């Protein structure tokens, strides 16, 4: 960080959110003025306030605000911005954007147009990699057009066939085959969907790797023909072909394989003449064989996790390279500085398809910045709004440690000490994955989420000891609230006679079981007997703070009390999962045994909207007898289209959802039997 | 030689004429009296003592500081008098000046009269004829209304308060009569509604007129807001005198006793 | 729960344009202690909100307008519901906190025939006669006599605050333009100057109708302090057996 280094004086960040904030922070550390572009909705975001100056570049939709070429160009003219950083996504990989930037006088911070053009299409990238003597995935060269050609290629690539269409980032246009019958019927279907999507009809056929590991080599190149490989990263944990948990040093790899992978990546970068920061991705099999799979010509989303193990600011290096200065480090300078783990906290419901995007407004938001070895990249703040127009990602949480175990422990503590009230988040899934035995051991693959949870994410399955601890904490909290209720001020007219109850006998209903709890208080220590098991809970008992730290039998646990009612219902976030417990006194339960059960109007036969957004089309009409697994309709929001299955067989009584109509969350769409 | 006497006489003769003889003729063409003759009918002859006769509004926005927009009295005539020998404080809104709209000076005069009445312990009678709140005044007008409202609550149960609506009353002008003990209206002339029929058409899309929306019959037969309705101003004022004969002057006085036969 | 706790989530809760609505219950939950609110009549006359909460451990009564329901307009049911709660809170020395966002009263012949005047007078009376400390915060609109009704400073209110999005006026800027510049028929720039000069809390601020224009993130910190100094409030009123409320 040398202010004397004469870099650009003003830089425009043509992006939003966490990456915009990161770029603004890096520029401010280097004493560079910034320009922030934003839509009308994001008029009070973190990045617009952090950066000096701001330009509204259109309405809420991205196609007219952040993809609007004319508005961005006029903003650059008005602000006289010398350079632009695109970040990732949006116009990061647009060649026409690069042409417009290179037109007048302003430089583009990233790869040149030639490299982006070469890496845009998969066939050209594969042939270039083959020319660069880099191990490619077994597959044919060119574009397959007929079923006979497809089966002919399958003859040498084997029965496992991975039908992948050109382009389509995010997992689009990918199919799996297992037989020649499967080969040609899948190739028919892939041609159909390629015509439907973009009409290119360019399909790539390659061998499907069994139990693959996604390993990314970060590469940094300048305009003087120097390339450096900065270790590797592992992103095996994925759902919907999108990474959620990233591990910087690959425990699977060793020194020799890492060096070979880095050398191959450097050779490919030299062949492409890459002059920026990028990533080259590989699918390493079980036998430590790495095959090339796509190159991202932009700053990677999970770039911070490698920074912690390299001590290098990738944005700073990108800016310096864009200026024209050569690389300031050599290959031997790159050295692993420990272990780093990154998790993506999203605004999605993990119980639905391992994540279902949700909208809302943040009533409370606190980060565990005070915890050791914790770094947070978030473009949001308390009061921020999650809208269907943008990515529902809330934040990125990175922990660094001496070894893997320390990093994982710090990640668990940070996840437990991280407060989000207002929306639904996937912290439960992240924490359950982190402490998973397979993940701790190191045996992971791209289908870890699928096989670990076949039916889906059900939450943390707490054991007997953990159940007793949870019940003791809930009972102690209930008794603490009851005790606080009796602390009035002095009246001097009618003195308050505080009751002197010693033992509280409580009925605690959890899930479906009912437990008898006897609780006693001795100041700051609660002695709780649950079905005979005796525990001691000690804490400051601050009932107002969002986070409560307690000590159960010496073990320290951080819990959150999300909700609490006079009827006895309590929602407690414990070990990352929200449990609902109904606490009553013994007499209250005995009297409650006589209360009639209210009729509940839940006999299926109705399917509401699980996700907000816009319904693209409706596949059902009134009087239609649907079956199990038949999708009712498809709803798009936040760059994702989801079709919810009926899950039952019944004639559709009525349809309330129409194609092209805005549909909110929970709205009843189709009635059936 | 000082022209103070001639100026004083000119100001007096302007105050008696209100906003002009043409507007007085227009008011008379509608079957309505002016504020001063209403006061003369209501009070005993030769007993009216006026207060704040030369008070003028202090607005300066939208060209309201011009001499053509300056009126002594500011659309209200306030003072004290006697009915059958018993003291009373009275204010009469003058529809001639700016349509009777309430300004800072208007509210100040009404508040001064109410303060005097609550200090000595005498009833307040208010003749209401006001288009509403002066928009040129701005928030000040609103403030003035609130002041009146406050006093209407402070004097409640302390001195009797009587309201007689003798003309249109809209917007925030309808709340002072609602806070008083008794409220009387004049048929075919008085109105009481928060919003006019045009806004009703704009919002709820229905056809009603002023008489149906806020007429005397509406508020005396189905709304429950007004207590009695009279045919014209003269008969209304006669009945007001007759009714005032019943009431005590203050809550600290016993019920009136009269000679009986 | 510290009394100086900041509430940054209230900084952008009010939308910029007046067409959209927000939930006043969110503001109430953010401001009060532990976000605990005992709402009275939550399913009846939902355009107004009344309830009990605690500020710095002291019981307080909360009254507010709900822009979600009927744009926050006052009507008969909401007037009565607010009035009786305010009267009860005043009768038992419970401080009142008011959140004001009201465009006016609900128009229509049903309201007029039902006696909207009497019930609006009920609410105005209930707010005026209160001798307990009352703190008012204006979040957006305050138009017409409704502004006087919703515990204005001129009703012996103790402290009144306005958020930067507030606006106090006789009525809407448009209707004010066509009612002032009727004969000018050149309102193209008159509307612009009128909205730039009057469509903001400055006219109420410069005349002293609001004590201060506070940032929305300090609201709680501003209220508790006031409730600390107004606990010894004591006023004197003329003697009477009882007043005559427009029941
Ligand atoms: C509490 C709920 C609300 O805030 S509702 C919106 C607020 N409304 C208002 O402030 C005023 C509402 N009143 C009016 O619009 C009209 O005066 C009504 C009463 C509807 C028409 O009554 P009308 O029988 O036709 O009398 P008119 O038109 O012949 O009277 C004309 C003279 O009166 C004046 N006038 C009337 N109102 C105002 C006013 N608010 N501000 C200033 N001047 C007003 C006119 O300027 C006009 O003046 P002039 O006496 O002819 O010289
Ligand atoms: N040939 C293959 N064999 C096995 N799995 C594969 C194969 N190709 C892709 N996958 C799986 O699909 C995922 C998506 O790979 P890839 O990075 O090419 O997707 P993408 O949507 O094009 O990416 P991006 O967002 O970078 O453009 C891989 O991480 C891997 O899990
Ligand atoms: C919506 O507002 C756009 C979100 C940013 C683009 C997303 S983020 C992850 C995917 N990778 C990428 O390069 N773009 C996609
Ligand atoms: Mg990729």
């Amino acid at each position: 960080y040398d202010p004397n280094e004469k870099t650009f004086d003003k830089i425009l960040v043509a992006n939003r959110g966490e990456i915009a904030c990161r770029v603004i922070r890096t520029c401010k550390k280097m004493g560079i003025k910034t320009v922030a572009i934003h839509s009308d909705v994001d008029a009070s975001s973190v990045h617009v306030k952090m950066a000096d100056e701001a330009v509204c570049v259109g309405p809420a939709p991205t196609s007219k605000s952040y993809l609007n070429m004319d508005a961005i160009m006029e903003a650059i003219k008005k602000t006289r911005a010398q350079a632009v950083h695109p970040g990732y996504g949006f116009l990061s990989e647009n060649k026409e954007f690069a042409r417009c930037l290179a037109a007048e006088d302003v430089v583009f911070i990233g790869p040149d147009t030639h490299a982006i053009q070469a890496m845009g299409d998969k066939i050209e990238s594969k042939l270039l990699a083959k020319k660069a003597e880099v191990n490619t995935i077994p597959g044919f060269d060119g574009v397959v057009k007929d079923a006979e050609e497809a089966v002919r290629i399958a003859r040498e690539i084997g029965y496992p066939v991975m039908i992948k269409a050109s382009a389509g980032g995010g997992g689009k246009g990918m199919r799996i085959a297992w037989d020649d019958e499967e080969t040609r019927d899948g190739f028919r279907l892939s041609s159909q969907e390629a015509a439907s999507s973009f009409g290119d009809d360019r399909l790539l056929i390659e061998k499907f790797i069994d139990n693959p590991r996604h390993i990314e080599i970060q590469v940094l190149g300048d305009k003087h023909g120097n390339a450096l490989w900065l270790n590797e990263r592992e992103c095996s944990i994925q759902r919907r072909n999108q990474k959620v948990v990233e591990e910087a040093p690959s425990i699977f790899l060793d020194a020799e394989t890492r060096r070979a992978m880095g050398e191959q990546a450097v050779a490919l970068a030299r062949a492409v003449k890459y002059s920026s920061a990028g990533t080259v991705e590989f699918l390493v099999d079980s036998k430590k064989n790495f095959y090339f799979l796509e190159m991202n010509t932009r700053l990677q989303v999970e770039h911070p996790v490698t920074e912690c193990i390299t001590g290098l600011d990738l944005v700073q290096e990108m800016i310096r390279v864009a200026k024209g200065y050569p690389l300031r480090h050599k290959q031997a300078d790159i050295r692993i500085n420990g272990w780093a783990v990154e998790c993506r906290v999203y605004a999605e419901d993990p119980y639905k398809s391992f994540g279902l995007p949700s909208i809302g407004r943040l009533s409370q938001y606190q980060e565990p910045l005070h915890l050791p070895g914790v770094r947070v990249d978030s473009g949001i703040q308390p009061g921020s709004d999650i809208s269907i127009y943008y990515d529902p990602m809330i934040s990125k949480l990175i922990t660094y440690g001496s070894d893997r175990t320390e990093a994982l422990k710090r990640m668990a503590d940070a996840l437990d000490n991280y407060v989000i009230r207002g929306v639904t988040h996937n912290i439960a899934l992240l924490r359950e994955v982190i402490i998973n035995s397979r993940f701790v051991k190191g045996d992971i693959s791209t289908k870890f989420l699928s096989d670990v949870y076949p039916d889906g994410f059900k939450g943390h399955m707490l054991t007997k000891s953990e159940k007793n601890q949870l019940l003791a904490i809930a009972s102690s909290l209930f008794v603490a609230f009851q005790l606080r209720a009796q602390h009035f001020q002095e009246n001097s007219r009618m003195p308050v006679i505080k009751p002197d109850i010693a033992n509280w006998e409580l009925s605690v209903k959890l899930h479906d079981k009912v437990h008898t709890v006897v609780a006693s208080n001795n100041g700051s220590v609660f002695s709780v007997e649950v079905d005979g098991s005796k525990l001691n809970v000690t804490s400051t008992w601050n009932l107002a703070s969002p986070l409560l730290s307690v000590s159960v039998d010496g073990t320290q646990r951080t819990v959150q009390c999300l909700s609490r009612e006079a009827g006895g219902n309590m929602s407690i976030q414990f070990l990352g999962t929200v449990y609902k417990v109904n606490i009553l006194t013994r007499l209250a339960a005995e009297l409650n045994k006589f209360m009639l059960e209210k009729v509940t109007e839940d006999t299926s036969s109705v399917l509401r909207s699980p996700m907000p957004g816009v319904v693209v089309a409706v596949s059902v009409k009134p009087g239609d007898a649907v079956a199990e697994g038949q999708e009712i309709c498809v709803i798009e929001a936040m760059k994702m289209q989801n079709s919810m299955t009926a899950g039952k067989t019944g004639t559709v009584k009525s349809v309330h959802c129409q194609a092209g109509d805005t549909v909110g969350e929970g709205d009843l769409l189709v009635e059936l039997e | 030689a000082t022209s103070v006497n001639e100026r004083i006489e000119n100001k007096r003769r302007t105050a008696l004429l209100g906003g002009g003889q043409r507007r007085i003729d227009a008011q008379h063409k509608r079957g309505k009296l002016t504020a001063r003759e209403r006061i003369s009918l209501l009070l005993d002859p030769g007993s009216f003592v006026e207060s704040d006769m030369f008070v003028e509004h202090r607005c300066a926005d939208f060209g309201m500081a011009a001499d053509k927009n300056k009126f002594p009295g500011d659309s209200v005539v306030t003072g004290r008098g006697r009915i059958n020998g018993r003291l009373v404080y009275v204010f009469s809104q003058d529809f001639t000046v700016f349509g009777g709209s309430l300004s800072g000076a208007h509210a100040q005069k009404i508040c001064k009269i109410m303060d005097q009445a609550i200090t000595v312990g005498a009833p307040v009678i208010g003749l209401n004829d006001s288009g509403g709140a002066r928009i040129q005044e701005g928030v000040e007008s609103l403030a003035g209304y609130a002041d009146i409202f406050l006093r209407n609550v402070t004097a409640s149960g302390v001195i009797p308060q009587i309201s007689l609506i003798m003309g249109p009353c809209a917007a925030a002008a309808v709340y002072s009569p609602a806070l008083t003990d008794f409220t009387f209206m004049v048929k075919d002339t008085s109105y009481l509604f928060i919003t006019g029929p045009d806004v009703v058409k704009s919002v709820t899309n229905e056809d009603v007129t002023q008489e149906e929306l806020g007429g005397a019959k509406t508020h005396t037969t189905m709304s429950g807001v007004a207590h009695r309705a009279f045919e014209n101003d003269v008969d209304a004022l006669c009945n007001l005198r007759d009714f005032f004969n019943y009431l005590p002057l203050s809550s600290q006085d016993p019920a009136p006793v009269r000679e009986c036969h | 729960d510290p009394s100086d706790r900041l509430v940054p989530e209230l900084d952008t809760i009010v939308p910029l344009e007046s067409t959209k609505a927000y939930n006043m219950v969110d503001i109430i939950h953010s401001v009060v202690d532990e976000r605990e609110f005992f709402e009275i009549m939550p399913n009846y006359a939902k355009n107004i909100i009344v309830g009990f909460a605690r500020m710095n451990g002291r019981t307080v009564g909360i009254v507010g307008n709900q822009p979600k329901v009927a744009s926050g307009c006052l009507d008969i049911n909401s007037s009565v519901k607010g009035a009786r709660f305010v009267r009860f809170c005043d009768a038992f020395n419970i401080p009142l906190i008011t959140f004001v966002d009201v465009p006016g009263f609900l128009p229509g012949t049903a309201q007029e025939y039902g006696g909207i005047i009497r019930h609006g007078a009920k609410l105005l009376y209930a707010f005026a006669e209160a001798t307990v400390p009352k703190v008012t915060v204006i979040t957006r609109k305050a138009y017409g006599g409704a502004y006087d009704v919703m515990s204005s400073k001129h009703l012996c209110g103790d402290t009144n605050y306005a958020w930067p999005t507030a606006e106090i006026a006789v009525m809407g800027a448009k209707g004010a333009v066509e009612i002032i510049f009727k004969g000018h028929e050149n309102v193209e720039a008159a509307q612009a100057e009128y909205i730039e000069k009057f469509a903001n809390p400055f006219p109420a601020a410069v005349r002293g109708f609001v004590d201060d224009i506070i940032q929305p993130s300090s609201t709680r910190a501003r209220i508790c302090c006031d409730l600390d100094v107004l606990a010894s409030k004591k006023v004197q009123r003329p003697w009477r057996k009882h007043a005559n409320i427009p029941l």
